[PDB]
């Protein structure tokens, strides 16, 4: 899971 | 040359060629927060990162270093930016940086950064020959990698990479029919090749899904296609289709069917249908069908609809 | 009724059990990961009940309390890959605390501010880290952070001049924003974009010509928002898109009902908590990113005059949610994570409470209707549906930021  | 995890490996601080540049320490301040306890190899390649990075230095040890920085940490956009500059700077060879940019997704497919990365150098050498090939083997190992469909429609759509997209989308439905990023992928191909006007691909399109309805029933994404590609025009603008779907009700009640009649009935109140009061009726009870009973996760949503309708069609 | 040490669940009524996955006989990766994690779902369900007696529910604040007081100040290796967002390691973590209504000592604050401070890139914004260029994502959670904060001295630091020219250096002729100079190009940019400028009012005129255009382009057939025009609904790319919609006041420019009906297909009607794209599995971290969208919802209708909205509810199922994150997605140890056999970490701890937040208030005009699952204790401070900080943090700064000029304009 990474936003970024 | 050697890996962060060859047995050779040595740490910057140890490298002769490295000597006559002083390591720039990070500073987080005498009283750190978030602070990570990095390990000795970390902070070593990051020491040195930093140091080129302050002097500018474009060379091909800086270079070099850079690719530990990233296997390192292949989030850091700061090291990724920095690298392309000296691709360029040193005119490096970019079907080798295309190789490498390949290894690296492959390790970390749902990065940002390397993805972008890939899209930048395939704009430099304005090639997209080697893009489907690749993304379709990130996808085969997870079929719903967002990053791996984005880099996809965007080199399709930039390249005019079209001809056989669409056979790709059969085969991978056939694969999994409830791959939502499939279905996806299918309106992309038709709304920018054929348009959904043209009423011969509209209706081979309706036929496709209302034959993978009835192969897999609750499978929603299929459900979500057919209202997708009927609802701009208006769902009681196809009229043979609630009769279809009122046949299979008994039989198929499920709350997809269920909320797709409520759907049809919004529509034809809103477009003067005839039998107003009979498919308000009718549209109240699947409501509270759905709210009570088949669909109560939604009971919230579906009361809404219910009070909507009234306030839009009682009279 | 029941006396007030049991507490019936949604989650057990027996009838529940008919909510459990039909895959038409018909196999496919798709059905069999979703099956499997319903069957631990229901054998984690089942563990708080105990025939007709059933207790209630308990957030564990003092784990989840320890567990982040340690990581705002220190964070194991394990945390290398994020070394590129310590100021959204920031954000997450204060949020959380602040959630919790855990007070942070003024030293810690202090010390936040600083550390903030050296993560500011003298071209303006934050970057992930000190030396680091600057970057949206850590822009967005420095200033969030020092909001939560909300001293004058939290305020100060930031630099609103150069903040306004990196924005401008960003904006794409499309009405895009990258999200970093030589950046990618998505959704998050311009909700990113527009949550800073609007808290530290710094925009102008310009800044956002021809976003919402943008921004709605991205709506698709599915009635959610992708990350860019074409690409599937994703509730991290909707929520980004909306709330940067709600921001420049331009909500109409999408389907608010294709909208509306793709968000609250996304609850799983067996788990109680959200998926990110349809046909994929619940987590917990969506609570926040698809469950924090009716509000928005609620907000952008309620304007239009919408006379069928509720006045006592979000359209999606409160308690239903309340269920899946309380008995589903808490480490014992403390904090919170996606769903049960995950590992926690602070993103998921932040935004599984955010979603809880949310989940147990109701606020509309003057009505207020909260609706907190298990033993008192467990409420939260409520959260602004936009920003996602104290909704007093968020009146606080912007009344602040009023006081001071658009940077050089007029
Ligand atoms: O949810 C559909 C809704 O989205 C809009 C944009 O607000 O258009 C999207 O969906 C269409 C199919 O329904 C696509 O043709 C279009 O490209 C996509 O942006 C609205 O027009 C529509 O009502
Ligand atoms: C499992 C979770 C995944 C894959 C992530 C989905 C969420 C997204 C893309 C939301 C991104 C939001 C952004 C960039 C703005 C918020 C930034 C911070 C909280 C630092
Ligand atoms: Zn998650």
């Amino acid at each position: 899971c990474v936003l970024s | 040359f050697v890996s962060l995890d060859s047995p050779s490996y040595v740490l910057y601080r140890d490298r002769a060629e490295w000597a006559d540049i002083d390591p720039v320490p990070q500073n987080d301040g005498p009283n750190p927060v978030v602070q990570i306890i990095y390990s000795d190899k970390f902070r070593d390649v990051y020491d040195y990162f930093r140091a080129v990075l302050q002097r500018d230095e474009r060379s091909e040890r800086a270079f070099k270093l850079t690719r530990d920085a990233i296997e390192l940490n292949a989030a850091n956009y700061t090291v990724w930016h920095f690298r392309r500059v000296l691709l360029k700077s040193l005119q490096k060879d970019l079907h080798e940086e295309m190789n490498y940019i390949t290894a690296i997704i492959e390790e970390q497919p749902k990065n940002y950064q390397v993805w972008h990365h890939r899209r930048v150098l395939v704009e430099w050498l304005r090639d997209p020959s080697q893009e489907l090939e690749f993304i379709a083997d990130i996808l085969n190992q997870d079929a719903k990698n967002y990053h791996a469909w984005q880099h996809r429609q965007w080199v399709i759509q930039e390249f005019k990479l079209w001809d056989n997209e669409l056979q790709y989308v059969d085969q991978l439905l056939k694969e999994d029919v409830r791959n939502n990023s499939v279905w996806n992928q299918r309106y992309f191909v038709i709304s920018n090749t054929t348009g959904y006007n043209d009423r011969a691909v509209l209706e081979r399109e309706v036929q496709y899904t209302l034959e993978m309805i009835k192969l897999v029933p609750h499978n929603e994404s299929a459900w979500n296609y057919l209202k997708g590609i009927l609802q701009d025009r208006g769902l009681s603008k196809y009229p043979n289709l609630l009769n279809q779907l009122l046949d299979l009700q008994p039989s198929h009640s499920s709350p997809y069917l269920i909320a797709f009649l409520v759907d049809i009935y919004e529509d034809m109140l809103e477009n003067q249908c005839d039998n107003k009061e009979d498919i308000l009726n009718k549209a109240l009870e699947l409501c509270e069908i759905l709210a009570k009973e088949k669909d109560t996760i939604r009971k919230e949503y579906w009361r809404y609809i219910g009070r909507s309708l009234q306030s839009k069609h009682s009279t | 009724s029941s006396p007030v040490w049991s507490e019936p669940l949604y989650s057990l009524r027996p009838e529940h059990a008919r909510e459990r996955l039909q895959d038409d006989s018909v196999e496919t990766v798709t059905s069999i990961e979703q099956a499997k994690v319903e069957e631990k779902i229901q054998e984690v369900f089942s563990s708080y009940k105990f025939n007709h007696l059933v207790p209630r529910l308990v957030l564990q604040r003092e784990k989840h309390f320890h567990y982040l007081k340690r990581g705002l100040r220190q964070l194991t290796d394990a945390y290398e890959c994020l070394d590129a967002s310590r100021p959204t390691l920031c954000y997450w973590i204060l949020h959380s605390l602040e959630l919790l209504d855990e007070p942070i000592p003024q030293i810690v604050a202090t010390d936040v501010c600083q550390f903030l401070e050296l993560c500011q890139s003298p071209e303006g914004g934050f970057g992930g880290g000190p030396g680091q260029y600057p970057h949206l994502a850590p822009t967005y959670a420095a200033v969030n952070a020092l909001c939560i904060i909300g001293t004058e001295e939290a305020y100060d630091i930031i630099n609103r001049e150069k903040l306004l020219q990196y924005l401008y250096s960003l904006k794409q002729p499309d009405g895009s924003f990258l999200m970093h100079v030589g950046g990618e190009v998505d959704v998050r940019s311009a909700y990113c974009a527009a949550s800073v400028a609007s808290l530290t009012n710094i925009i102008t005129p310009d800044l956002f010509e021809g976003t919402a255009e943008w921004i709605a382009r991205c709506q698709n057939w599915e009635g959610g928002i992708g990350g860019v025009p074409g690409m599937e609904a994703h509730g991290g790319y909707t929520f980004c898109g909306l709330a940067a919609l709600v921001i420049l006041k331009r909500e109409r420019s999408l389907n608010l009902k294709s909208l509306l009906q793709w968000v609250t297909s996304r609850q799983m009607r067996f788990e109680g908590g959200f998926q990110g794209r349809c046909n994929k599995l619940v987590d917990g971290c969506y609570s926040f990113w698809q469950a924090g969208l009716l509000p928005l919802l609620h907000r952008a209708l309620h304007a239009q005059g919408d006379p069928a909205l509720s006045m006592s509810h979000w359209m999606f199922h409160q308690q239903a949610l309340q269920e899946y994150i309380l008995m589903c997605c808490q480490c014992p140890a403390g904090g919170l994570l996606d769903k049960p056999g995950k590992s926690r970490d602070f993103y998921h701890t932040c935004f599984c409470l955010s979603g809880l937040s949310i989940a147990q208030h109701f606020g509309s005009g003057a009505m207020l209707h909260d609706v907190v699952l298990g033993v008192p204790e467990n409420a939260l401070q409520p959260t602004h549906p936009v920003y996602n900080i104290g909704p007093d943090k968020v009146i606080q700064a912007t009344t602040y930021f009023l006081q001071k000029p658009v940077p050089g304009f007029e």
